[PDB]
């Protein structure tokens, strides 16, 4: 159907955010936040005024989305008065940040109407000789600025802030970080050159703020499909009634997640899976597909992995949990887990379960380790940065030299939690009380 | 190149005069940042105030006369000395030295003192700590050598070269704490040259602490700097008053020609007079001096207060960017309240129930054991313990079906979103551990401000 | 969304989720897509059949497990992207770049920007899917490695005709929960049960078992009939090894090939129509897993004395010669080992023959020490400890007629 194909594509483009600048969706609770950001952008490109503001907000709090909308609004009228210089804190390191500024400057100057030539010392020398009828606003977009605010030295943070007060070239720095206390991460001299302009991103307070945001993301305000007038009546009917299924999923996510991009991960596959207009109105009223998405997200955790185990995989995890529970530090190995499993088979058959030999439990023991159930005692695991990951690979741990039957392991789930996720129909329920 | 200055000539007497060479002592990126304007920048009555308050000497009398007298007795007398400048970051340390060099440059043109060369070397504006030798050799000699060739060239030049074919060099050692290395070879070489007879080098070191050579440097480098040190005292409350009044001397208590059509103001159509209350300047300079006495902080407070007043003035009229405007004390007090406030308290009050339950469960475990180190397995057991308190009541079981089953019969009873959210916000901490039960959880923020957010819900 | 959804066995929800994200239009396609799922869940099977039925999508496959370190990973991305774009549009003259020049995360953005600038002659926007089958399977893995790939599309120009698409296939669960605050549409893959595992192995092994060389040579020495025979052996293997293997596909596929020639030779002219007599004739192939497929006298006694010094306190040694085995062994000294070894030895001084057998005992990794690489035997601070289990040390003492169980009773 050509009518449903135009409505399905328009509804999906609104949730992802690929709409043009002339048809962007602005929420109600975010309207008072983009006005302050627009004031700084309009004052540095038009009025040519140096500014410095570092945004502070949680993850997926519409930080980069608001900055991308301000750059697209100014490009539709003032596209020859400023440039776009983007920076990252995770990709660009300390030495790579110097070459990243000179690289983004030679490609933006040739587009309006070298710098990144030589060694690392000659590159930084040409940058200070350039930044430090009208001028050109050098808009700096810094992402994850908390990584560059190291307590050892902040070289880039000291030179970037110097291009605002002393320098005459209008440089607009828009830092984006997640730390709430970004003022303490700076040095004594770095914080002196900053204007102390920390704009905190607002969050969802009441329940009506999330309803207006979802309604504005699924309402087609353009005449591009004959099913537009029929879809707006169905969406407004389910949202205005608090006893519907759409209002229940919003209230549940408001007290558990309270995030707009998180809830948008389930509305996108709900519309794309609809074959026609009749299937779209049915899934939006009963919300049958939303319950399937919630079960899949909690299917590979500690609860969903227990249902995919056999009778031997459950008996080993139960017998190994009783050893660490009765111990002082919870240390156990393969020899301690085999003693509890062997005493359980002879006790049940005395009141026929095939007793496996010690040569067969080795395959079951290694299968539970890969399934995230038995963690090594006093083990770091995944390192933070790449520095500690290289030093840990060259050092041979003590657990690799000792055999597998003498390796100290730890239980990822205590016996108190196993009794709640096991029904009464199983025969291994009597050995989970101790 | 790699050839030092010692192998450039044959002998010592064979070196010609360096002052008559069109290459010693200094003998293209400003055109690409220009564009044509196709509009008109509408400047309101508050635009001229913000531009004059920017960082681009009535409160410094004894400090300006001490640095000028130390250099006047060495340049004319053809000697070498070392001036130490220490103070709070933002008291006019670099600006005082810049005014001394600018005053000495005007006296050199009057045929009074010999000509000198001003070299500005910043420690924080360099990538490598050994890059300061290449910058000094390029400004004095004019060549481009490496860090190893420039170090040996400066020693041979500041010793064997006589004074009849030399020239005074004034080097400003900006950010002295940035050039501090482990071997302490760069800091010692920059101070040992001033103790030579045939040197004629003026070194003006600028740091941030008076006890810097007594803590980082040793007894050898401290004996070469000098016992006399100039301490830059921070600005008080009576010195910051004339600083703001000097930048807005011709703008305060003056009439403007603000247009009612666009909003353009012309400094001498309505006759709008701009006046700033004197009480707002006294209440702002006193708070700045009571914190650190930063010179840039006193200018940023009046600039932020004028920006807030300009936002309400443009919104109430509907101007754009393209009777008497009086800045009261409300704009100044609001400019200082946005910084001294703590957004950590209001951040936890707007979180969801799952995020608020994790904070309430962590604080309850601290009042039972008192160890400031609760594991991840104890928080999960404490959360489930609070749910089963009144399980028989219908009012409490309504939330158990969502936190453990999400309102679905097919979803089993659960045992990550709110955990990683508080970690990136700088509130909660978590050690590097592969286990999810014995992993200790510590609080980064205070404990007094965390309990106030739980009681507000 | 115009795409074809294939039919996958027991993957109706997983196939519908891939069609809702992967599309030919970048405006309705997310920049990140994680396919979390453990081994034996069918992550690669549901992705190959989805891209084979639709030939309009251009996907790039990459295996990070074959690059060990993270440095060759950045070089393999720019090398596979340029090679894929070369054969896609051969009528466009592009410039070949060196993939070995990508040594930093910043250099990857400059290399990808120098390629997309010469591909602006197209009409519509063509997606570029970069499937990373096994992202968490990389060796030198850290918590900051995934943060550099989820923000790659931000540095890329928005006005580009070719947009990259990252697809990750994780394996564990804790690795996915570390980035749950980024709001990434993750498609989980639950493990199959006892009803879906046997059905998958039947529709995947019947086409190679009935046409094997062993089964065709047995019917001539002693197509619907051979199908039920091969299907009965697969069902009998899963039901007999459901507890030893669990729900893994690789663990059950190896046991089938290991018992297929042994099950064909046990079939005669009477066991072809009677499945009851065939199961009784080959009872040794289902009751067990069939597994998988000279020490010196001084060397045997040295391991006995080393087991005592590593599992007993040295303060009570003056009362015997004159469960601690369930924990890690303790470290002892060289002179402390020769004292017990000389007492338990039958009717000998410490000559070079005793030290020769002790040095060879450490080469076979039978006794551990305090240093692994570059060990100093003459150092007085380096201690020695045992490194053999109790079952290994039990059979050694039984060959020399030595009572080793009475010392710990
Ligand atoms: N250019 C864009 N076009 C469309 N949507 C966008 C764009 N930039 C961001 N978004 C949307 O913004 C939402 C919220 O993430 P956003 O990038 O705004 O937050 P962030 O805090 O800057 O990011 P992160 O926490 O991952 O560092 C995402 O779900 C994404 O869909
Ligand atoms: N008397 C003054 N009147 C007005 N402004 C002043 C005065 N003295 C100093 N300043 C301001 O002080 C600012 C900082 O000066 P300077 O470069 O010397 O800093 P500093 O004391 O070395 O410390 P930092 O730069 O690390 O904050 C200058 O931009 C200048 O505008
Ligand atoms: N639903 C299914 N129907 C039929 N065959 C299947 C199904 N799921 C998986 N398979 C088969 O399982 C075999 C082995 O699984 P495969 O290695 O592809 O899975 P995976 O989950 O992608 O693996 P890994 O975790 O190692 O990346 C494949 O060759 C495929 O044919
Ligand atoms: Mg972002
Ligand atoms: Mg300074
Ligand atoms: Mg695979």
């Amino acid at each position: 159907d050509p009518g449903f194909g135009s409505l399905q594509r328009r509804l999906l483009q609104q949730l992802y955010g690929t709409l043009p600048t002339d048809e962007k969706i602005i929420f109600t609770y975010l309207q008072d936040c983009q006005q302050e950001i627009d004031r700084i952008i309009k004052q540095s490109i038009i009025q040519k005024e140096s500014h410095s503001v570092i945004l502070v907000g949680p993850r997926q709090s519409y930080k980069t989305y608001l900055l991308d909308y301000e750059l697209s609004l100014l490009q539709q009228s003032y596209k020859e008065q400023f440039i776009t210089i983007r920076l990252n804190g995770f990709i660009h390191s300390e030495q790579t940040a110097i070459n990243g500024i000179a690289t983004q400057l030679e490609q933006q100057l040739q587009k309006i109407h070298t710098i990144s030539s030589g060694s690392l010392t000659e590159v930084f020398e040409k940058i200070l000789l350039l930044l430090d009828i009208t001028k050109i606003t050098v808009v700096f977009i810094f992402d994850e600025i908390d990584t560059f605010a190291g307590p050892v030295r902040q070289t880039l943070l000291y030179n970037l802030f110097d291009m605002v007060e002393h320098s005459r070239v209008p440089v607009c720095i828009f830092g984006c970080t997640t730390k709430l206390n970004i003022l303490e991460y700076l040095e004594k001299r770095v914080k002196s050159r900053f204007s102390q302009r920390v704009i905190y991103m607002p969050q969802i307070q009441n329940l009506d703020d999330m309803v207006d945001a979802v309604r504005n993301l699924l309402t087609v305000r353009s005449e591009i499909s004959p099913w537009v007038s029929q879809w707006n009546e169905t969406l407004e009917k389910e949202l205005s009634d608090p006893r519907s299924n759409l209002n229940r999923h919003i209230r549940m996510n408001f007290e558990t997640f309270r995030s707009l991009p998180t809830l948008k991960n389930s509305i996108i596959p709900l519309v794309a899976t609809s074959k026609n207009f009749g299937s779209l109105c049915t899934a939006i009223k009963s919300c049958s597909f939303l319950d399937i998405y919630n079960k899949n997200q909690l299917s590979n955790n500690l609860t969903g992995r227990l249902q995919s185990l056999s009778d031997l995989e459950l008996a080993i995890l139960i017998s190994a949990a009783r050893v660490a529970l009765r111990a002082k530090d919870g240390s156990f190995n393969f020899n301690l887990a085999y003693a509890e499993y062997e005493k359980m088979i002879k006790a049940i058959n005395s009141r026929t379960i095939k007793l496996w030999l010690k040569k067969d439990v080795k395959n079951v023991w290694e299968n539970l380790v890969q399934l995230d159930f038995f963690t090594e005692k006093s083990a770091v695991g995944l390192r933070d940065n790449a520095t500690a990951a290289f030093y840990a690979s060259n050092y041979q741990f003590q657990g690799t030299m000792i055999p597998f039957d003498l390796r100290s392991y730890q239980m990822q789930i205590i016996l108190q939690e196993l009794r709640r996720i096991i029904p009464k129909s199983n025969m291994y329920y009597s050995w989970t009380q101790l | 190149k790699y050839t030092p200055f010692s192998k450039r000539f044959k002998s010592i007497a064979a070196i010609p005069d360096l002052t008559s060479l069109p290459e010693f002592y200094g003998n293209r990126f400003e055109n690409k940042l220009k564009t044509t304007q196709k509009h008109q920048i509408v400047e309101t009555i508050f635009s001229k105030v913000k531009k004059q308050l920017n960082s681009s000497l009535p409160a410094r009398e004894n400090e300006f006369a001490s640095i000028y007298l130390s250099a006047y007795s060495a340049i004319e007398s053809d000697s070498a000395t070392t001036i130490y400048v220490a103070g709070t970051p933002g008291v006019g340390k670099t600006l005082t030295v810049r005014e001394v060099v600018k005053e000495l440059l005007s006296s050199s043109a009057q045929r009074e003192i010999p000509d000198f060369l001003y070299v500005e070397i910043n420690g924080l504006k360099m990538v490598k700590p050994t890059d300061c030798y290449e910058t000094l050799w390029n400004k004095v000699s004019g060549e481009r050598l490496t860090w190893a060739a420039s170090m040996e060239s400066l020693e041979f030049y500041f010793k064997r070269v006589p004074k009849n074919k030399k020239k005074t060099i004034v080097v400003l050692l900006d950010e002295l704490d940035a050039m501090v290395t482990k071997s302490q070879d760069i800091m010692y070489n920059f101070f040992n040259w001033t103790t030579y007879e045939n040197a004629k080098l003026i070194v003006i070191a600028v740091a941030n602490t008076m006890d810097l050579p007594e803590r980082q440097l040793g007894n050898k480098i401290t004996s070469r700097i000098g016992f006399t040190r100039i301490m830059f005292t921070g600005y008080t409350h009576e010195e910051l008053k004339n600083i703001i009044d000097l930048r807005l001397k011709g703008l305060n208590d003056s009439f403007f020609y603000v247009d009612t059509k666009t909003g353009n103001a012309i400094l001498i159509v309505r006759k709008v007079r701009l006046r700033m209350s004197a009480d707002a300047i006294e209440i702002a300079s006193r708070k700045v001096a009571s914190v650190s006495g930063d010179a840039r902080r006193a200018l940023k407070v009046c600039k932020r207060a004028a920006e807030i007043a300009e936002k309400h003035y443009m919104a109430k009229h509907g101007y754009g960017y393209d009777g008497v405007q009086t800045v009261h004390i409300t704009h100044v007090m609001k400019a200082l309240n946005e910084t001294l406030n703590s957004h950590v308290i209001t951040f936890m009050t707007r979180l969801s129930f799952t995020a608020k339950l994790f904070i309430y469960a962590l604080l309850n475990l601290m009042k039972k054991n008192g160890s400031q180190e609760q594991e991840l397995g104890d928080i999960v057991d404490e959360i489930k313990l609070l749910i089963e308190v009144n399980g028989s009541n219908k009012f409490v079981m309504e939330i158990a079906k969502t936190l453990f089953q999400q309102g679905s019969d097919n979803i089993s009873e659960q045992l990550d979103f709110v955990l990683n959210q508080l970690l990136d916000a700088g509130i909660l901490f978590k050690q590097t551990m592969k286990n999810d039960r014995i992993c200790c959880v510590k609080l980064n923020i205070s404990v007094e401000e965390a309990k106030r957010a739980m009681n507000e819900d | 969304m115009n795409v074809t959804t294939p039919e996958v066995a027991f993957r109706e929800y997983q196939t519908n989720c891939l069609a809702s994200y992967i599309s030919a239009d970048p405006d309705i396609t997310p920049s990140n897509l994680i396919l979390q799922g453990y081994s034996g869940t069918g992550k690669t099977y549901t992705l190959k059949k989805y891209f084979n039925a639709n030939p309009n999508l251009h996907a790039v496959w990459l295996e990070p497990v074959e690059l060990v370190s993270w440095k060759p990973l950045l070089q393999a991305i720019a090398r596979t992207v340029q090679y894929k774009l070369k054969t896609l549009y051969p009528n466009i003259p592009t410039t070949d770049y060196d993939p070995l020049q990508v040594e930093e995360p910043f250099l990857l953005v400059k290399t990808l920007h120098n390629i997309f600038v010469q591909y602006e002659s197209l009409q519509e926007k063509t997606c570029l899917f970069l499937i990373l089958d096994g992202f968490d399977s990389l060796q030198d893995l850290d918590a900051a490695l995934f943060n550099k790939y989820i923000k790659l599309n931000e540095l890329l120009p928005k006005d580009s005709k070719i947009n990259i698409k990252f697809i990750y296939t994780m394996l564990e669960t804790s690795f996915l929960q570390r980035y749950s605050t980024h709001c990434i549409p993750t498609v989980m893959f639950p493990r199959y049960n006892v009803d879906e595992v046997s059905t998958i192995l039947v529709m995947s092994r019947c086409g190679e078992l009935m046409e094997d060389s062993c089964l065709r040579k047995r019917i001539i020495e002693e197509d619907d009939q051979f199908q039920n025979v091969a299907a009965n052996f697969i069902h009998l293997i899963v039901q007999a090894f459901h507890s030893y293997t669990g729900n893994d596909i690789f663990a059950l596929n190896d046991l089938i090939d290991f018992k297929w020639p042994k099950y064909v030779s046990r079939i005669t002219k009477e066991n072809i129509f009677e499945p009851l007599a065939l199961y009784k004739s080959a009872i040794k192939l289902f009751l067990s897993t069939d597994d998988n497929l000279d020490l010196s006298i001084i060397s045997k006694y040295l391991l006995i004395a080393s087991y005592i010094c590593s599992y007993l306190e040295p303060r009570y040694d003056a009362s015997i010669f004159s469960n601690p085995r369930y924990l890690q062994p303790s470290l002892f000294a060289i002179e402390r080992l020769l004292a017990i070894f000389q007492a338990i030895f039958p009717i000998m001084k410490a000559n070079i023959e005793v030290f020769q057998n002790l040095s060879e005992l450490h080469t076979l990794k039978l006794i551990a020490t305090t240093m692994n690489k570059n060990i100093d035997y003459l150092s007085p601070k380096v201690r020695w400890k045992v490194n053999v289990p109790w079952e290994i040390i039990k059979e050694i003492s039984e060959s020399v007629h030595f009572n080793i169980s009475d010392y710990f009773s």
